[PDB]
RNA sequence: ACGGAAGGGCACCACCAGGAGUGGAGCCUGCGGCUUAAUUUGACUCAACACGGGGAAACUCACCAGGUCCAGACACAAUAAGGAUUGACAGAUUGAGAGCUCUUUCUUGAUUUUGUGGGUGGUGGUGCAUGGCCGUUCUUAGUUGGUGGAGUGAUUUGUCUGCUUAAUUGCGAUAACGAACGAGACCUUAACCUACUAAAUAGUGGUGCUAGCAUUUGCUGGUUAUCCACUUCUUAGAGGGACUAUCGGUUUCAAGCCGAUGGAAGUUUGAGGCAAUAACAGGUCUGUGAUGCCCUUAGACGUUCUGGGCCGCACGCGCGCUACACUGACGGAGCCAGCGAGUCUAACCUUGGCCGAGAGGUCUUGGUAAUCUUGUGAAACUCCGUCGUGCUGGGGAUAGAGCAUUGUAAUUAUUGCUCUUCAACGAGGAAUUCCUAGUAAGCGCAAGUCAUCAGCUUGCGUUGAUUACGUCCCUGCCCUUUGUACACACC
C-alpha cells in the first residue's frame, strides 16, 4: 500500500510491544483506538505481513484479529533492528 | 376425547396386580398412595394415573376384569 | 460408500474409536528472553 | 474498633430463577442467623423481553412468525448492618449467573 | 456506566455470543467446546472448555496471553480486569459440539464418509451415551447432493426432556467440491443427570411388594 | 410409487345452520402489463401478489446519467537515488472548494510504480453444484427393533374386520407375546387459593396534621414516611388443586361416550411451545467474512461522490382502508383497559408551567424505571342536545391557498394543522374468503419498522352476538382393496 514509514513504526513497533493488535473492519476511521495511524493502514499494514507468513489473521463479528507468529518475531526484529532476547507477548508479568 | 394411554393404563394394571389390599374406591387416598409406593415425574401423570387405577378398583367390586 | 464394503468400515469405524480410547486414558496421567519493549527504549533512551 | 449500621439496599438481577432464588434466600438466612434487621426479598414483577420474527431468511412461503423470550428476575433485600458484614456479605454469596448489586445511602 | 437491566442483561448475552464465537473460530484444533464468563469483585473470569488445554497454553503460558490480550483489546478491558483460565473438559464424549469438530476434522484428513461418522457414534456411546445421531448432508465426489444418518441408541425428540437431554450441533466443513454439512446429536444418560430430573416423565417404577410371612394367631410384646 | 377402479373415512384452509364479508365504489398497497436513461430484483395454484420483516426523498440500492479511488496481498523481473514514486495553491476545467485532467513548478524519498504470475473484492450467474435455514405433504398419525409364528427368499405376521379417540388414542378380536421413536407424557401462558413466605418501587385498615359539607357521632377528600398494624386486593416464590370426580342413562354393560350435581376449572380445561421416519430439483448464493464452479477485476460487474429511478399510467389481477347513513352523523357532557417501550458517554420516553385557534413552540422537570411518562382519563361505548330523510349536516375523493414539524435536502407534493373545493358511492353480477364462545364481528392501543412516514404486521385489551354440536353432497387429504410392462417410480 501507499504509506509514510512514520506510520508503517507506529503500526510495526506497536505489533512487537503487544505481540497482538485487533482493528474493526471500516477503513476511514480516521484514527485507530490506540494505534495513532489512520485505521486502513493498519488493516493493510497487517494483510501484507500476514500474507509472507509471519502474522496471523482473524475475523468474526467484524473485527480483525491479528496473531503475531514466530518466523514475523524475527521480521520486527529486523525493521525494528532490536536485538535478538527481544521482546514481545513473551514475558510471564512479574508474578502474575 | 379422554381415553387414557398406555402409560396410565398399564401402571393401573401393575399397580392393581400387586396391591389389592391397600388400595380403594377412592382416588383421594389412591392418589397418596402411588406417591409413596410409585416413582412417578409429574403430579399430572400420577393423578391421571390414580384415577384410573381406581376406575378399575371399582368394577372389580362387581365381577373381575380381564388383564 | 457402498454397502458391499460395508462390514469392512464398521470394524475400522470400531478400531478408530478404540484408538481414540487409548489417547483418552493415555492422556489421563502421560508423563528469560529479558529486558522488554517499552523498557529497551528507556534504556537505549 | 470499627462498625457502624449504614442502610443497605442488596438488588438481585437475573435470569434462572434457581441461582438466583438461592443467593436470594441463602443471604436471607445468613442475615439473621447472625441477628440483622430487615425488609426481606421483595420480588420485582418478573418482565419479558419479547422478540417476533418470521422463521424463514427470505420470502416464501406461509408467513409463519416465532417469538422468543428473555425473561428478567430483579429482587431487592434491604439490610441495616455495619460496614464489616457488608463488604463480607458481597464478596463471597457470589454466583455466575446473578447479578448483583449493592447500593447505600438515605436518599 | 448506567444501563438498563434489560438493555444490560441482553447486551451481556450478545457479549457471550461474540465470546463464543471467536473462541470457536481460534481454538478448533484445540476442541473448544464452550465457554462461561462470572462476572465478579475485581476481575471478569473466562473459562476455555478445551479438550486439549495444553495447547491453549503454550510455551511458557504464552497463547492464554495473545487471547486475553485479544479479548481485552477488543471489549476495552483494562490491563488485568479480564482473565482467562483453560479448563479440559470432563470427556468430550458426552459433548456434541466437541464430536462434531471431531467429525470435520476426521473428514479433511479424508476418512471414508461412514468410517468418520460410524465411529464418532461408536465412541460417543462407550462415553455412556444413552444414545446418539450424525448425520452428513450435502456433497461428496458425485455431483448431485446427498444426506446420511448415523444413529445408535436411544434418543427422544419432543418437548421439554429435549431441552433437558439432548445436545445438538451443526457444523460446515468447507470441502474443495461444496460444503458439508455435519449434524451431531447426543442423548445423555438421565440416569447420572446430577441435577435435574432423574428420569423421562414416562419413567414410572413400582417398588416390588413384600414376600409375608402372615397368619399368626394375635400376641403382644412388652417392653 | 402411481391410476381418468372399488370400499371405508377425516376437516369451517369441506359442507350443513348462520354470521361478518370480499367481488361493485373512492383511495391505500403489492403483482402483471404498458412506459422509460433507468422505471434493480426474487417469488406465480392452496404452498407467488401488506411476501423477501420490501413503510426505498440521500443512505439503503442492486437500476440509470455522469465524476473519483485501489482499499490490485504476496514472489520474481524491470525502473530508480543523477530520484522508483507521492502531493498540491491559483487558474483553466467540473455538478462540485476533485490537482479527475491541463497550464505553471515546487514538494515528497523507495512506502510506490511498469510487467508477468498470483491474489482480491462483487446484492455478477448458477437455489438444477452446495451448507444452513425455511416452507409443503402435516389441522396428518405414522416409524421401528426383541422373542415367537409363515416364507428357499426379498418379506410378512405383531402394525387387525369391528368399536372407540384429536391420535397406531385405546377396547376388543387374535400366531402372536411383550416394548421403544412420533402421539400422550413434558414445557410455557391464561384461569382457582382470606393456606405458606413477604413487600415506602404493590396496596388496605387505624392513628395523627388537615379541607369541605353537615353538624348528632357523620359523609367525601388532602398529607412518597407523622407513627402503629395488616397481606384481601397487586407482585412471584415454594406448595396445593382435577383424576373427566360423584351419581346416573348408554354401549359387546369393554374402551368409551352423553346427562345431571358439585367444582376456579370438566371441548387434549382454553391457547400455544417442542414434534419421529420420509419426500420436493418448494424458496433463499439478495442475511451472512457460509460455499463449489463460472463470470469480472482499474474506461471494474470493486468502491465511493453528485443527480435521477424502484412511486413513472390507456388498462387486467390480489391484500387493505373508508363508506353509502337515523342501531346514524354531528356538539357538548359521562368516563373504563391490557400487552409494551424508553437517554452514556447521550439526547430516549416526557409529566408540569406558559405562548399559540391549530398543528406546534418555549421554560423547566421525573425516569437507565412495578419508583417517572402512565391510572397510558385509548376507542368503540354511555348520557342530553342539533339535524330529519333530502347524494342531507351521509360520504370525503380530487384540488387551490396558507401556517408548522423531521431532515444536509421534502419539487415528483414524508408527516401534521386551517380555510376552501365536495367526486364515486343509494349495500354491490358471476363468483369467492373467514369462523363454533369471552369465539365471530365491531373498537381502539402498544410493539416491529422509524430522522421523518402505517391505510401493514406482531401482540393486546375493551363491547360482545346469531347459528352448529351434524354429515360425505360439493372440495381437499388419508386408509384399505385392486391393476401395473412404472422403481430416475405418470413430469
Ligand atoms: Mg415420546
Ligand atoms: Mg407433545
Ligand atoms: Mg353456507
Ligand atoms: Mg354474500
Ligand atoms: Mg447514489
Ligand atoms: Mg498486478
Ligand atoms: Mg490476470
Ligand atoms: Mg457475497
Ligand atoms: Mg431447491
Ligand atoms: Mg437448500
Ligand atoms: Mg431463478
Ligand atoms: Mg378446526
Ligand atoms: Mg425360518
Ligand atoms: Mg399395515
Ligand atoms: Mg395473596
Ligand atoms: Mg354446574
Ligand atoms: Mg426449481
Ligand atoms: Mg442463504
Ligand atoms: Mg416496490
Ligand atoms: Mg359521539
Ligand atoms: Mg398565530
Ligand atoms: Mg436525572
Ligand atoms: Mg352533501
Ligand atoms: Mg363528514
Ligand atoms: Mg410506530
Ligand atoms: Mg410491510
Ligand atoms: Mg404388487
Amino acid at each position: 500500500m501507499l504509506m509514510p514509514k512514520e506510520d508503517r513504526n507506529k503500526i510495526h513497533q506497536y505489533l512487537f510491544q503487544e505481540g497482538v493488535v485487533v482493528a474493526k473492519k471500516d477503513f476511514n476511521q480516521a484514527k485507530h483506538e490506540e494505534i495513532d495511524t489512520k485505521n486502513l493502514y493498519v488493516i493493510k499494514a497487517l494483510q501484507s505481513l500476514t500474507s509472507k507468513g509471519y502474522v496471523k489473521t482473524q475475523f468474526s463479528w467484524q473485527y480483525y484479529y491479528y496473531t503475531l507468529t514466530e518466523e514475523g518475531v524475527e521480521y520486527l526484529r529486523e525493521y525494528l533492528n532490536l536485538p535478538e532476547h527481544i521482546v514481545p507477548a513473551t514475558y510471564i508479568q512479574e508474578r502474575n | 376425547g379422554r381415553v387414557r394411554t398406555k402409560t396410565v393404563k398399564r401402571a393401573s394394571k401393575a399397580l392393581i396386580e400387586r396391591y389389592y389390599p391397600k388400595l380403594t374406591l377412592d382416588f383421594q387416598t389412591n392418589k397418596r398412595l402411588c406417591d409413596e409406593i410409585a416413582t412417578i415425574q409429574s403430579k399430572r401423570l400420577r393423578n391421571k394415573i390414580a384415577g384410573y387405577t381406581t376406575h378399575l378398583m371399582k368394577r372389580i367390586q362387581k365381577g373381575p376384569v380381564r388383564g | 460408500g457402498d454397502d458391499k464394503k460395508e462390514l469392512s468400515a464398521e470394524k475400522e469405524a470400531q478400531a478408530d474409536a478404540a484408538a481414540e480410547i487409548a489417547e483418552d486414558a493415555a492422556e489421563a496421567e502421560d508423563a528469560l528472553q529479558d529486558y522488554l519493549n517499552q523498557q529497551a527504549n528507556n534504556q537505549f533512551n | 474498633q470499627q462498625q457502624q449500621i449504614i442502610k443497605i439496599r442488596i438488588t438481585l438481577t437475573s435470569t434462572k430463577v434457581k441461582q438466583l432464588e438461592n443467593v436470594s434466600s441463602n443471604i436471607v438466612k445468613n442475615a439473621e442467623q447472625h441477628n440483622l434487621v430487615k425488609k426481606g426479598p421483595v420480588r420485582l414483577p418478573t418482565k419479558v423481553l419479547k422478540i417476533s420474527t418470521r422463521k424463514t431468511p427470505n420470502g416464501e412461503g406461509s408467513k409463519t412468525w416465532e417469538t422468543y423470550e428473555m425473561r428478567i428476575h430483579k429482587r431487592y433485600i434491604d439490610l441495616e448492618a455495619p460496614v464489616q458484614i457488608v463488604k463480607r456479605i458481597t464478596q463471597i454469596t457470589i454466583e455466575p449467573g446473578v447479578d448483583v448489586e449493592v447500593v447505600v445511602a438515605s436518599n | 456506566a448506567l444501563i438498563s437491566k434489560k438493555r444490560k442483561l441482553v447486551a451481556d448475552g450478545v457479549f457471550y455470543a461474540e465470546l463464543n464465537e471467536f473462541f470457536t473460530r481460534e481454538l478448533a484444533e484445540e476442541g473448544y467446546s464452550g465457554v462461561e464468563v462470572r462476572v465478579t469483585p475485581t476481575k471478569t473470569e473466562v473459562i476455555i472448555r478445551a479438550t486439549r488445554t495444553q495447547d491453549v497454553l503454550g510455551e511458557n503460558g504464552r497463547r492464554i496471553n495473545e487471547l486475553t490480550l485479544l479479548v481485552q483489546k477488543r471489549f476495552k478491558y483494562a490491563p488485568g480486569t479480564i482473565v482467562l483460565y483453560a479448563e479440559r473438559v470432563q470427556d468430550r464424549g458426552l459433548s456434541a459440539v466437541a464430536q462434531a469438530e471431531s467429525m470435520k476434522f476426521k473428514l479433511l484428513n479424508g476418512l471414508a464418509i461412514r468410517r468418520a461418522a460410524y465411529g464418532v457414534v461408536r465412541y460417543v456411546m462407550e462415553s455412556g451415551a444413552k444414545g446418539c445421531e450424525v448425520v452428513v448432508s450435502g456433497k461428496l465426489r458425485a455431483a448431485r447432493a446427498k444426506a446420511m444418518k448415523f444413529a445408535d441408541g436411544f434418543l427422544i425428540h419432543s418437548g421439554q426432556p429435549v431441552n433437558d437431554f439432548i445436545d445438538t450441533a451443526t457444523r460446515h466443513v468447507l470441502m474443495r467440491q461444496g460444503v458439508l454439512g455435519i449434524k451431531v446429536k447426543i442423548m445423555r444418560d438421565p440416569a447420572k443427570s446430577r441435577t435435574g430430573p432423574k428420569a423421562l416423565p414416562d419413567a414410572v417404577t413400582i417398588i416390588e411388594p413384600k414376600e409375608e410371612e402372615p397368619i399368626l394367631a394375635p400376641s403382644v410384646k412388652d417392653y
